[PDB]
């Protein structure tokens, strides 16, 4: 067991109000557990209703856990996290680990619940204001407030990470050759053992947990080894097409872009001429060298490709067909800082929202495990559709910001 | 011995103060006639005299209906609202008859009285002053202040309607077998059981709400089924739009036109069948309600459709949780989709349509999804479920969309329900070469200034062309050029163009769109047996692109 009885001095950003955010409409299934969980959480009281004095809103649904088939309350606190996120010093965030993203393996815990014994500051309780909605209308909504410290919120992480170093010291002092970062309710452990000795000093960080204090039975595996910026690659034919080589010069012009000594010239020089898509063409001399300078050049890395931690992440996202998606997290246009490839777990997967979904959030988990903070999608959906489905999916404890790109990229293809 | 309404705390906006609003002159009747109000009233409780220390007064008037013996009250609180905080009016959304379960019996309970046992923050009546100009300004004018939730402020709603489910939940808890809206002074409830055990249930509340004083006048609610709420007719078992006809006239302004579309619009609610397309081609930028603008010949066979569909009028269901929720959807044309939603055949819960977004290309498939999704929220707000849909369109063509898209796509659960017109994908552009195909290197360039260009194309078998145009963009001829490549050729063609633009036009399959050249291209397109088109960089001097023909 344990809770302080002091509760932080917290407040919102100058010239800022709460967050007065429309709550969006559930189903009946997900009310009903909406329903019940909230009422324990009031017979526990991490929560507690509130009156019309109380303008203040934000979103809140439920879904369900990786395995598990049972309603877990997730709380969209983006717009709060912005203007609430006001600061945090020496409480800040966290040193980032660069060393997290180096271990050949990485586990994924969830410490949420140690933040609902924590009170919060009496004053700021009326911004964590959120409402179960009724079907229909039919009723009103059940609003609730916040006395703990709210999952999701960002400041939470922030207030416990006092309490929390010390929960860990037995541990870390034990085995310092392990890091261990914290972004939301996810602590994230990462070692260089065996899969199996992996497991271990695991089910040592929860049997030692569950003293301290604290679904503590949930982690999910990693490995940053396999997490580069992969190589533009051009084919390795006997016989080229005029086709061939014309979409060959087109994504070596692409690729100039990026890599500078990218040279064309030759290639196209055996165009020359109105010929018929499915010839033939022969490689000559010039062109023959030309293309291997090319692969030469792009086998290094690309240069000048610097994070930037002040400034945000942007990640592009591609639908390839066949459930394959491509990907590449960047802040600077053809700088990308890191590049892949999502591929296909449930086989004929009729579902390309549930996938797109699934991309986003391994996408952001990684975001997370290399620069601390997640990044901004470019996603390849219609708003209309993806709002209407995504929480149908969605299993993470945060929630990254999204715009819609409605313009088919000519780049599908290339980054294929 | 009464139970007490918990009050609830009223604060004013963030560093702002009080009603500091002159009192105007007023005339001896008036000022007379509400000194009869405001005694009652403080005799009741309601308000209550304030001394010469409290400076915030709100200007009072003073109103008779019409042709009237009886004098009205009011105060004018537009000062005072602007500055009281901010409330959670739970208001953002009224039921929709849809999705209200049948009543075997409901009744009605008006509680204009109650209402005036809600307390006003005792820390914010002072707010509420005002000031009864006394007769003859020989003396001080009668102050007053409110000890109830005033009857025009900000927060009295918000309060009152918080106030009275707090009072409710315990009891509509333990009798799950009933209902209660609170919309005003009225109180309704309903339930499904013996007409017997019903007003005995009534009497179980009415006992309820007398636990906090609450009196209620004998559920004599003088009214009875049917009831009119927000345009709705509502009964034990079905529900319709208020008769709202569609006019007679040959003076449709601005505004006319404009007052019979939302008609059409909320009756599209109802009545299976309602456009409003050829009538919303009628009011673009338009400001001035006044210009007649005439009625196109377009618009005018189309509101005589809605005049013959409105004559038979027709009632929606009760929404039955028990059995299946099943939508339907239809291609009118034009952007044009109506709906149906039901339950069992023909007994339409609710029905409705969609307009396209006016997006320069788009294609059915592209709508036949949004309208699914634009339904499924709806349908998720009003039952709290998705319907199963029955769609226009073979499984076969939509797997071939959604796995050919180039954007992330899903519809819920659906099957075909074969009543034309289907909805269908009309070419698919080759993902390789054709062998043995003419391949027409194409291309177009306009000049910035004169705005003349040229259009054309140059093959492999020597075949060739370039045509001149006035008046044109560096964008249309670049279309022109394959529109030229897709008329002089063969049942097969490869086109090649540089175009990154003209390319993204067709890369979205669109078989409708506002420019005509776009169309006669699809129109080309279908015709078709196999195209192939390819880009390439332009001025990179790629063999073909050798169509230094447009820069001429
Ligand atoms: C939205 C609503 C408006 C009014 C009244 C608004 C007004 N004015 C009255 C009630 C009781 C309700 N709420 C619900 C909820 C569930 N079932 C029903 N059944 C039901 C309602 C009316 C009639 C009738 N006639 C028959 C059955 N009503």
């Amino acid at each position: 067991p344990i809770s302080p009885i002091e509760t932080v001095p917290v407040k919102l950003k100058p010239g800022m109000d709460g967050p007065k955010v429309k709550q969006w409409p559930l189903t009946e299934e997900k009310i009903k557990a909406l329903v019940e969980i909230c009422t324990e959480m009031e017979k526990e009281g991490k929560i507690s209703k509130i009156g019309p004095e109380n303008p203040y809103n934000t979103p809140v649904f439920a879904i369900k856990k990786k395995d598990s088939t049972k309603w877990r309350k997730l709380v969209d606190f983006r717009e709060l996290n912005k203007r609430t996120q006001d600061f945090w010093e020496v409480q800040l965030g966290i040193p980032h680990p660069a060393g997290l993203k180096k271990k050949k393996s990485v586990t994924v815990l969830d410490v949420g619940d140690a933040y609902f014994s924590v009170p919060l500051d009496e004053d700021f309780r009326k911004y964590t204001a959120f409402t179960i909605p009724s079907i229909n209308n039919e009723t009103p909504g059940i609003r609730y407030q916040y006395n703990v410290l709210p999952q999701g919120w960002k400041g939470s992480p922030a207030i416990f990470q006092s309490s929390m170093t010390k929960i860990l010291e037995p541990f870390k002092k034990q085995n310092p050759d392990i890091v261990i970062y914290q972004y939301m309710d996810d602590l994230y452990v990462g070692s260089d053992l065996e899969i199996g000795q992996h497991r271990t000093k695991i089910e040592e960080l929860r049997q030692h947990l569950l003293r301290w204090g604290l679904f503590l039975w949930m982690g999910y595996e990693l490995h940053p080894d396999k997490w580069t910026v992969q190589p533009i690659v051009l084919p390795e034919k006997d016989s080229w097409t005029v086709n061939d080589i014309q979409k060959l010069v087109g994504k070596l012009n692409w690729a100039s872009q990026i890599y500078p000594g990218i040279k064309v010239r030759q290639l196209s020089k055996l165009l020359r001429g109105t010929k018929a898509l499915t010839e033939v063409i022969p490689l000559t001399e010039e062109a023959e060298l030309e293309l291997a300078e090319n692969r030469e050049i792009l086998k290094e890395p690309v240069h000048g490709v610097y994070y930037d931690p002040s400034k945000d992440l942007i990640a592009e996202i591609q639908k390839q067909g066949q459930g394959q998606w491509t990907y590449q997290i960047y802040q600077e246009p053809f700088k990308n800082l890191k590049t892949g490839k999502y591929a296909r777990m449930r086989g004929a997967h009729t579902n390309d929202v549930k996938q797109l979904t699934e991309a986003v959030q391994k996408i952001t988990t990684e975001s997370i495990v290399i620069w601390g903070k997640t990044p901004k999608f470019k996603l390849p959906i219609q708003k209309e559709t993806w709002e209407t489905w995504w929480t149908e999916y969605w299993q993470a404890t945060w929630i990254p910001e999204w715009e819609f790109v409605n313009t088919p990229p000519l780049v599908k293809l290339w980054y294929q | 011995p009464i139970s007490p309404i918990e009050t609830v705390p009223v604060k004013l906006k963030p560093g702002m103060d009080g009603p500091k609003v002159k009192q105007w002159p007023l005339t001896e009747e008036k000022i007379k006639a509400l000194v009869e109000i405001c005694t009652e009233m403080e005799k009741e409780g309601k308000i209550s005299k304030i001394g010469p220390e409290n400076p915030y007064n709100t200007p009072v008037f003073a109103i008779k209906k019409k042709d009237s013996t009886k004098w009205r009250k009011l105060v004018d609180f537009r000062e005072l609202n602007k500055r009281t905080q901010d409330f959670w009016e739970v208001q953002l959304g009224i039921p929709h008859p849809a999705g209200i379960k049948k009543n075997k019996s409901v009744t009605v309970l008006d509680v204009g009285d109650a209402y005036f046992s809600v307390p006003l923050d005792e820390d914010f009546r002072k707010y509420t002053a005002f000031t009864i100009p006394s007769i003859n300004n020989e003396t001080p004018g009668i102050r007053y202040q409110y000890n109830v939730l005033p009857q025009g402020w900000k927060g009295s709603p918000a309060i009152f309607q918080s106030s009275m489910t707090k009072i409710l939940e315990p009891f509509a808890a333990q009798n799950p077998d009933i209902v209660i809206y609170q919309y005003m002074d009225d109180l309704y409830v309903g339930s499904d059981l013996e007409i017997g055990q019903h007003r005995t249930k009534i009497e179980e509340l009415r006992q309820h709400l007398l636990r906090w004083g609450l009196t209620t006048p004998d559920k004599k609610h003088q009214k009875e089924p049917p009831f009119l709420w927000m345009g709705y007719e509502l009964h034990p078992d079905k529900w319709t739009v208020q008769p709202i006809v569609l006019p007679e006239k040959d003076s449709w302004t601005v505004n006319d036109i404009q007052k019979l579309v939302g008609k059409l619009n909320w009756a599209s609610q109802i009545y299976p069948g309602i456009k409003v397309r050829q009538l919303s081609k009628l009011l673009r930028g338009t400001k001035a309600l006044t210009e007649v603008i005439p009625l196109t010949e377009e618009a005018e066979l189309e509101l005589a459709e809605n005049r013959e569909i409105l004559k038979e009028p027709v009632h929606g269901v009760y929404y039955d949780p028990s059995k299946d929720l099943i939508a339907e959807i239809q291609k009118q044309g034009q952007g044009q989709w109506t709906y149906q939603i039901y339950q069992e055949p023909f007994k339409n819960l609710k029905t409705g349509k969609y307009a396209r977004m006016r997006g320069a290309h788009t294609n059915d498939v592209k709508q036949l999804t949004e309208a699914v999704q634009k339904i499924t929220t709806e349908s998720i707000v009003i039952w709290g479920k998705t319907p199963k849909f029955k769609l226009p369109i073979q499984k076969e063509t939509w797997e071939t969309w959604w796995t050919e898209y180039w954007q992330a796509t899903w519809i819920p659960e659906w099957e075909f329900v074969n009543t034309p017109p289907l909805v269908k994908l009309w070419y698919q552009l080759e993902k390789e070469p054709i062998v043995g195909a003419e391949t027409f290197y194409v291309d177009g360039a306009a000049n910035r200034e004169t705005k003349l260009g040229k259009a054309g194309y140059v093959t492999n078998k020597g075949r060739q062309k370039v045509v001149p145009l006035t008046n044109t963009t560096n964008q249309k001829t670049e279309l022109q050029a394959i529109y030229l490549a897709l008329q002089d050729s063969g049942l097969e063609v490869n086109i090649v163009t540089d175009s990154q633009y003209a390319l993204g036009i067709i890369q979205a399959q669109p078989d409708k769109s506002e420019s005509e050249l776009v169309n006669q291209i699809i129109e080309q397109l279908i015709k078709k047996e196999k195209v192939y088109l390819a880009w390439v960089p332009a001025h990179k001097g790629i063999g073909g692109n050798e169509q230094v023909d447009k820069l001429v």
